[PDB]
């Protein structure tokens, strides 16, 4: 293993992760001498190595010969700042980096240019993924999913917007109008603001584009999954619930809403709770004017619109309604309490009937029926469960009235589907909502890894190379820890049953089962309250505080029946009409919704688009090396690259290989024999049939020894031409 | 039972 | 999945359902009917036994035996009928499909455990089983972790102080006073007004009288004097044949026997005294919690006013410094089964089961060692 | 080297003396070696010169007797062809590419030397027959 004098290396710095160094001395075996301002460096049982400019520009992280976090980060940096260029490929995956400026690169002549083209032939662009989907559906009639992933800034919406614009614009072509008109509604109900940034789609969002038997768009069908219900009831600091509630609050001054007696968002308990009543981005009334336009354009009548705002004004009013307690087992609503009366006036129900059923719960076996008083705490948790169940049904209704406007006249032959889902995530307080996000991501990375390993075994098959040591990391033992009996969710839901249960006692059970028995679960030494999961990306630490109040959902069927009775308007009784589901708890509902998601996904072959915030504080089109390493580890990019580097990462086509070098018939054996002269071990690279497959260093090893031999020829020509010519010149002067 | 009572 | 069977043996009733149900689907009396007479008509249905609500419907024609007296199973052949009828007829479920959970009173003769287990593994071939002390389950049902539980059924009365998950076995006290012996005393005292009930089937008429009419006096002697002074407490009830009977101050006198078991001739004091005396057996440190967490359980507690009477009498007997609180869930008759549902549905519980393999090796002795 | 060689080398050396002191400059040493049949690289020339600095290379003067051991030390086709085939297999070389590599890599030469040697050697496309040019420049 080799370093020459002046073989450049990447060396770590805390401030910005990687810095190059000029290696001023040949290394031989513990201190080393390097220049940037020159400092020695000290080793323990070694710096990685820096690709030459010939490689650095390249479109393709697999083609790099030194494969490591410095090389990847350096390419993405130069490709983002120095080259004003937007996209990259890694293995099977496209990687997308937010330029945050609006660019000529998206345009119809270029859509057409990319049409009828294959990913190798032309530059990385989002259109290439939509092409591979389209051409796969032409090749083999399976339905294509295209998956867009990463932190809430990364632009998964605007990427999907282009990926749909592509299909529509090629197809023959009114889908775009409706689909793009729909997003103000779906975001307004479904987007949220967090400490990190202020659009975050908490639900998981799926469009199907349906196709005719001859291939054109017939139309589109939307779905949703994984809706994060708990944000309605409960909010962390500096964080807000779904924007629409604030849109209502800013509207409340307007004469139509006036009946609803809506106040300020700080006034209502649900909007109050995050302490963030007002926001930079919008005066919320301005956003709803476009929500209302999008409704009217997408065929939700004003008659329904006012009903929806009536329901949401209800949900905001419900939070205000607060119990005296008589007795440990008992709760009472004071003899008049204003918001409950106003809520009943909104929805046409007897004050007495809610007042009774809110406090008490019914039980019956056929011989006899019984009515229990229940504690103030169960009265709260049931009220919050009702608020959640109402919201999530309003959501599952609006998604159907959108779809009624969205569906085709006719049966689809097949579809291609475009999916927007939040990426793997870490926050510096971590909560059941994040344990859900990370769990869903890990369960998708299981499919990602399976598709990687399968497409690699295909690529090894179609041109033959021995097929063992084709390898991937397996996340399944962590999933088993989460999902199995006496898993972290299973004890959580259990303790929701158990007679007096608390975060402390839950964690104590977690410790007693997992603590030194399950390799992926750990405790932070300084705390009983938290625990550490060894996720595929990183170790993460979750605070058990306030899991259970989020975890716990159950709805007293009486309370929903009271609503389902109401005459006053169509929508409220309509929603429910559709028990065991009332028994079921947000973790178990998330588990099931996530199974429905991965069934709808696994029926479909993937394509993957992975999206990183390049930047913080929204400075346009500049880049920060601190963020991108976190983002890319969170996307399984660095996993894939580490896995590739071990084996046979690089490919060379013999045709390009000989076009690159003549430095030493039939092309295949010519190139073989050249490589045998250049290279000393068959284990260290392989011959494919169109391709050649090199172990990671060997491409840079060849590039260096070629450049050295070429330099030796340069110096010999320069010397001999100077010998002949400058002598000729002074002799001509001699004349 | 078996002693102090009939069962 | 698989979801456990949960099944409760009283003396007077059987209650059964699947784990996680809110209330048992089957309730019926644990009563076995045999004919007393020649069958007149050939071609009639010639039945050799009736069980439960069948025996209720036909009781006039029949002998109504109880298999369980003082929580002890007295004759195992009819008990087998009770269980077989439960599983096949009430629940429509084969036991081989589901594990089962069975309920017992705390001091009953040890052999009752082996035999009750042996019938589940050999006769029904249940996959797995566990056995639970009623008072423990009442805490799961009420939703707390520190309690003195008083429960009284048709068969047995007992107390079990439980502190923060730990039962305290030396404290346990049991009286054989029960809904049945209030019923026999009700027959004896009804005789004095001239109404005379001899047969097994008549006892259930008496028991319906007791369930509808009776109540607990808050001052026994002042209400005795009032009812001797004034008719209004007298109340009246209709025999199955339509004769009215009218019943007076005596209708409370049966609930009073629980406080003053000297009427029947017991040694052991009324349940109020045994309750205090069982608290006294505990450490002082816990007692503040138990004086609040009095839990009443089992159908005998259902007499209106038993809570107010209990609280009043124990307050006078308590040290004045401590407040007394009493908790009486309105369904509490079910609460032993509701608790057995909660406990059977827990994930942590799953490893507790006696599994068929484990029994097969260990022998029915295993119940004593593992189960408690 | 024999007396005849020493005489030819001394005469040539004196032809390079532009000051009359019987000496050449260090910077002329390489030129004299090349004029006398040696083909040392600039690195080799500086090595036998002792890697002189610019100032002494341009102004320090040495007589023939001190120069001679260095010439001796320096004194004591297929690679050139492959080297030209680097810049090609039809026997040509772009004029732009040859100009760029000769003026920008290695021991860079001036554009005027390259123009002088290339005059008449490039065709209408601006291509140089490098095998013929190489034979010409090695003679
Ligand atoms: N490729 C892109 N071209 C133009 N703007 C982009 C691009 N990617 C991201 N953006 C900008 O960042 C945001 C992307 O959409 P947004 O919905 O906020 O992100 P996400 O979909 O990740 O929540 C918009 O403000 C948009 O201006
Ligand atoms: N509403 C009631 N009022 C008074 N006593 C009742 C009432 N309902 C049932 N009982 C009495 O409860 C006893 C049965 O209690 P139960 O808890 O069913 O016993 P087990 O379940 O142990 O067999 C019977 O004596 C019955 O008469
Ligand atoms: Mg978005
Ligand atoms: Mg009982």
């Amino acid at each position: 293993e080799l370093y020459t004098k002046y073989a450049r290396v990447w060396i770590p710095d805390p401030e910005e992760v990687w810095k190059s160094a000029e290696l001023l001395k040949d290394y031989k075996p513990k201190v080393l001498q390097l220049r940037l301002k020159d400092l020695e460096y000290c080793l323990d049982p070694l710096p990685p190595l820096r690709n030459p400019d010939i490689l650095v520009g390249e479109n393709d992280l697999t083609a790099l010969s030194y494969l490591h976090e410095p090389a990847v980060l350096h390419n993405l940096k130069v490709r983002f700042i120095d080259s004003k260029l937007i996209y990259t490929y890694c293995g099977i995956v496209l990687v997308a980096i937010n330029p945050y400026e609006q660019l000529p690169i998206y345009g119809e002549d270029i859509i057409n240019a990319y049409s009828g083209q294959n990913m190798g032939d032309m530059d990385p662009h989002i259109f290439a993924v939509a092409e591979e989907a389209y051409k796969q559906m032409a090749r083999d009639e399976r339905n294509q999913s295209i998956i867009v992933s990463g932190e809430s800034g990364a632009g998964k919406t605007v990427s999907a917007k282009y990926a749909m614009r592509y299909f529509a614009t090629v197809s023959g072509s009114n889908v775009e109008e409706k689909v793009l008109a729909s997003n103000p509604i779906m975001e307004s109900i479904g987007n949220a603001k967090t400490t990190r940034n202020d659009n975050s789609s908490r639900f998981g969002k799926y469009i199907e584009i349906g196709f005719d038997k001859r291939y054109r768009i017939i139309g589109a069908n939307m779905r949703t999954y994984l809706l994060e219900k708990s944000r309605v009831v409960f909010q962390a600091e500096e964080e807000r619930n779904y924007h629409i509630f604030y849109q209502l609050c800013a509207s409340a001054a307007l004469p139509e809403f006036k009946t609803l007696r809506l106040g300020n968002a700080n006034y209502f308990h649900y909007t109050k709770q995050g302490g963030s009543p007002v926001i930079d981005g919008i005066d919320d009334a301005k956003e709803m004017v476009n929500t209302r336009q999008a409704c009217t354009l997408l065929g939700i009548s004003d008659s329904y619109q006012m009903g929806i705002f009536r329901i949401l004004a209800g949900i905001l009013h419900l939070g205000n309604v607060e119990f005296a307690s008589r007795d440990s087992d008992s709760c009472a609503i004071p003899p008049k309490h204003d918001p409950l009366t106003i809520f009943c006036d909104l929805m046409g129900v007897d004050y007495e009937e809610m007042a009774h059923w809110l406090c008490h719960r019914k039980l019956a076996t056929a011989t006899e029926t019984y009515i229990k008083p229940i504690s103030k705490l169960h009265a709260i948790n049931a009220r919050d469960a009702l608020a959640k169940h109402i919201y999530a049904n309003l959501f599952n209704w609006i998604v159907d009235h959108v779809n009624k406007a969205l569906h085709s006249t006719v049966k689809q032959h097949s579809f291609i589907g475009v999916l927007d889902i939040y990426g793997f995530e870490t926050f510096e307080i971590n909560s059941f909502e994040q344990f859900c996000i990370n769990y869903a991501n890990e369960k998708l990375q299981q499919q990602f890894n399976m598709h990687v390993f399968k497409l690699e075994q295909e690529e090894y098959m179609k041109e033959q190379i021995p097929w063992t040591l084709i390898d991937f990391y397996d996340n399944q033992p962590c999933i088993n820890l989460i999902e199995a009996k006496m898993g972290v969710l299973d004890l959580l839901d259990e303790e929701c049953k158990m007679p007096k249960g608390s975060d402390d006692t839950w964690a104590q059970k977690l410790y007693n089962t997992h603590l030194n028995k399950c390799a992926l679960f750990e405790k932070p030494r300084l705390s009983n309250k938290a625990f550490i999961i060894k996720h595929f990306a990183d170790k993460v630490e979750y605070q058990c505080e306030g899991f259970l109040e989020k975890n716990k959902d159950t709805v007293y069927e009486e309370q929903i029946k009271v609503l389902k009775s109401s005459k006053k308007f169509k929508l409220l009784p309509e929603l429910f009409q559709d028990s065991k589901e009332h028994k079921k708890t947000v973790g178990h509902q998330f588990r099931n919704s996530l199974h429905l998601l991965m069934e709808t996904l696994n029926a479909t072959t993937p394509h993957y688009v992975r999206c990183i915030k390049p930047n913080d504080f929204k400075f346009p089109f500049t880049f920060d090396e601190k963020r991108a390493v976190q983002q890319l580890r969170a996307c399984g990019v660095l996993e894939t690259i580490r896995i590739s580097a071990a084996g046979f990462p690089s490919r060379w086509t013999y045709q390009e290989f000989f076009s690159r070098y003549r430095v030493l018939s039939d092309r295949k054996q010519t190139c073989k024999n050249v490589l045998e002269k250049l290279i000393l071990d068959k284990d260290k690279y392989q011959f494919g049939k169109t391709k050649i497959f090199f172990r990671a260093g060997q491409v840079a090893y060849l590039e260096k020894i070629r450049a050295d031999k070429l330099r030796a020829a340069c110096i010999r020509i320069q010397k001999t031409i100077r010998g002949w010519l400058m002598r000729k010149k002074y002799m001509r002067m001699r004349r | 039972w078996x002693a102090x009572c009939p069962a | 999945e698989t979801t456990a069977l949960v099944c409760d043996n009283g003396s007077g009733l059987v209650k059964a359902g699947f784990a996680g149900d809110d209330a048992p689907r089957a309730v019926f009396p644990s009563i076995v009917g045999r004919p007393r007479h020649q069958g007149v008509m050939v071609g009639m249905g010639q039945k050799d036994s009736y069980v439960g609500d069948e025996a209720q419907s036909k009781r006039g024609i029949l002998t109504l035996k109880y298999p369980i007296e003082h929580g002890i199973i007295t004759n195992w052949d009819d008990m087998e009928k009770i269980w077989h009828h439960t599983f096949y007829n009430e629940l429509r479920v084969a036991p081989e499909e589901h594990p089962t959970l069975l309920t017992e009173a705390p001091l009953n003769p040890k052999a009752n455990r082996e035999k009750m287990t042996q019938i589940m593994f050999e006769t029904f071939n249940v996959p797995a089983m566990y056995v639970a002390i009623q008072a423990v389950l009442s805490l799961y049902a009420s939703g707390r972790t520190t309690g003195i539980v008083l429960d009284s059924g048709d068969g047995v009365t007992h107390n079990v102080p439980i502190y923060e998950g730990y039962a305290l076995p030396h404290a346990i006290m049991r009286l054989d006073l029960a809904g049945r012996d209030l019923t026999d005393y009700l027959m004896k005292i009804l005789t004095e007004r001239g109404y005379s009930f001899v047969t097994t089937a008549e006892r259930e008429i008496v028991r319906d009288i007791k369930e509808k009419l009776c109540y607990v006096a808050l001052d026994f002697e002042n209400e005795m004097a009032t009812a001797a002074s004034s008719s209004s407490l007298e109340k009246s009830y209709e025999l199955p044949d339509g004769q009215v009977i009218t019943i007076g101050n005596e209708r409370f006198r049966c609930p009073e026997t629980l406080f003053q078991p000297s009427f029947i001739g017991m040694e052991s004091a009324g349940i109020h005294e045994t309750t205090y005396n069982s608290i006294m057996k505990c450490d002082i440190d816990i007692r503040k919690d138990l004086y609040a967490n009095n839990v009443m359980s089992g159908g005998t507690t259902m007499y209106p006013g038993i809570a107010d009477r209990m609280q009043k009498e124990i307050t006078a007997l308590a040290p004045s410094t401590m407040k007394i609180k009493i908790i009486a869930p309105p369904e509490r008759k079910y609460s032993v089964w509701i608790g057995g549902s909660i406990l059977a549905s827990l994930s942590t519980f799953q490893q507790m089961w006696i599994t068929k393999q484990e029994y097969d090796e260990a022998g029915p002795s295993i119940v004593h060692r593992k189960c408690f | 080297f024999n007396k005849d060689q020493l005489e030819e080398f001394k005469e040539a050396f004196e032809l390079f003396d532009r000051v009359g002191d019987g000496k050449i400059l260090y910077s002329q040493c390489g030129d004299v070696m090349r004029a006398l049949g040696q083909n040392p690289t600039n690195a080799e020339v500086l090595k036998v010169l002792g890697n002189p600095k610019s100032d002494e290379l341009k102004s320090r003067r040495v007589d023939f007797e001190t120069f001679l051991p260095m010439l001796q030390a320096v004194a004591k086709y297929e690679d050139y062809l492959e080297g030209f085939r680097v810049f090609d297999g039809n026997g040509k070389v772009m004029g732009a590419e040859l100009r760029h590599v000769l003026t920008t890599l290695g021991e860079k030469m001036t554009e005027e030397e390259v123009e002088t040697v290339l005059a008449g050697h490039e065709d209408s496309n601006g291509c140089i027959n490098y095998e013929a040019f190489l034979k010409h420049i090695l003679s």
